[PDB]
């Protein structure tokens, strides 16, 4: 649901 | 085209003021205006502000009173500016346009700034090879960027010759407080005798430009 | 401001089926509402504005519906490249705010891993500092496990892992599991194991390695 910084990516 | 190149990824502590230049082309600064978005962890995409054709600026309401945005017409430079970071405010920044000049429909956006908020100070990375040995005529290879801080880096394979079958993973954050990540690439065999394989690490935060050889042990 | 509610957090799909995204506003903002695709270390890609009107360059797969607080992206036939994330955005009152945003995923038959396992370089030793990295490729789905031994010893906490999102082709996954030591304790043993268990194997596949060979 939140946002990765190291992916640009949702991840949670 | 229409492009939009931000300046590089950068560290910022604590209470400091974090500047990001935006160089556009394709189209005059004078005709549209440049909007300035974040993306955080607690926040996702967050709208910043905005700077018109004309020089006018506004600001989103919890930022009116540190955010600063200038341009220069001329050299097609967009100015961002905000003053006391703290750690809540370690995201990607990018600027952007939209399609017509007076609306908020983004079409296009810049390459996004990671900033990193941390009073840690700035560590390049050791590259080392991941070398193949003796799968069905396919070896995998590849390097491994350790001990650096803080993100982002960049990692290519023969100065962008060769993407199949290549995988760059997420950087960990080690206990040491410092990101690690590898970059594979399953390549035939048989190549290994003819082709050089070569990891292109760029740490921009350290200046570290670091090409790794990788073969066979 | 306005509150963007996008529904579900995660959407998993096949090649092929149709799929809608729901983007729901705390109160009526028209069709004023512009969707987003952002791909794995990518920018935002605008794919609709003003909830239905077509943008250049998007595959004609992509449209949007909806008025007042409901509005729905769809995507008729989905593909292995539209992997990514998606977010609505509204203008109808100021500030412009975005959603949170619908994970779009993609069901693929069983992919068993290409396990690789990497010794540490003599370049790292020198820094006194052992990487031991095992190397999980093109599989899905996602669950996997790793497990260090180092002279039948199972390693624990000493390792590890990095996953990477779908791939846009095969939808595959990979990962990474990287054992760390230190030069004196990985001079001090021999056999050094990377059991990995998977959906797609029979049985769990060990990659291994003798320090020196």
């Amino acid at each position: 649901g939140q946002x990765d910084l190291s992916t640009r990516r949702l991840k949670g | 085209q229409v492009q939009l190149k931000q300046s590089g990824p950068g560290l910022v502590q604590p209470s400091q003021s974090l500047s990001i230049t935006c160089t556009v082309s394709g189209f005059s600064l004078t005709n549209y205006g440049v909007h300035w978005v974040r993306q955080s962890p607690g926040k996702g995409l967050e709208w910043l502000g905005v700077i018109w054709s004309g020089g006018n600026t506004d600001y989103n309401t919890p930022f009116t009173s540190r955010l600063s945005i200038n341009k220069d017409n001329s050299k097609s430079q967009v100015f961002f500016k905000m003053n006391s970071l703290q750690s809540n405010d370690t995201a990607i920044y990018y600027c952007a346009r939209a399609l017509t000049y007076y609306d908020y429909e983004f079409a296009y956006w810049g390459q996004g700034t990671l900033v990193t908020v941390s009073a840690a100070s700035t560590k390049g990375p050791s590259v080392f090879p991941l070398a193949p040995s003796s799968s069905g005529g396919t070896a995998a290879l590849g390097c491994l960027v350790k001990d650096y801080f803080p993100e982002p880096v960049t990692v290519s394979w023969n100065s962008g010759a060769l993407t199949s079958g290549v995988h760059t993973f997420p950087a960990v954050l080690q206990s040491s407080g410092l990101y690690s990540l590898s970059s594979v690439v399953t390549v035939p065999s048989s190549s290994l005798g003819t082709q050089t394989y070569i990891c292109n690490v760029n740490h921009k935060p350290s200046n570290t430009k670091v090409d790794k050889r990788v073969e066979p042990k | 401001d306005i509150l963007l509610t996008q529904s579900p957090v995660i959407l998993s799909v096949s090649p092929g089926e149709r799929v809608s995204f729901s983007c729901r506003a705390s109160q009526s903002i028209g069709t004023n509402i512009h969707w987003y695709q952002q791909r794995t270390n990518g920018s935002p890609r605008l794919l609709i504005k003003y909830a239905s009107e077509s943008i250049s360059g998007i595959p004609s797969r992509f449209s949007g519906s909806g008025s007042g607080t409901d509005f729905t992206l769809s995507i008729n036939s989905v593909e292995s490249e539209d992997i990514a994330d998606y977010y609505c955005q509204q203008n109808n009152n100021w500030p412009t705010t975005f959603g949170a945003g619908t994970k779009l995923e993609l069901k693929r038959t069983v992919a068993a891993p290409s396990v690789f396992i990497f010794p540490p370089s003599d370049e790292q030793l020198k820094s006194g500092t052992a990487s031991v990295v095992c190397l999980l490729n093109n599989f899905y789905p996602r669950e996997a496990k790793v497990q260090w031994k180092v002279d039948n010893a199972l390693q624990s906490g000493n390792s590890q892992e990095s996953v990477t999102e779908q791939d846009s082709k095969d939808s595959t996954y990979s990962l990474s599991s990287t054992l760390t030591l230190s030069k004196a304790d990985y001079e001090k043993h021999k056999v050094y194991a990377c059991e990995v268990t998977h959906q797609g194997l029979s049985s769990p596949v060990t990659k291994s390695f003798n320090r020196g060979a």
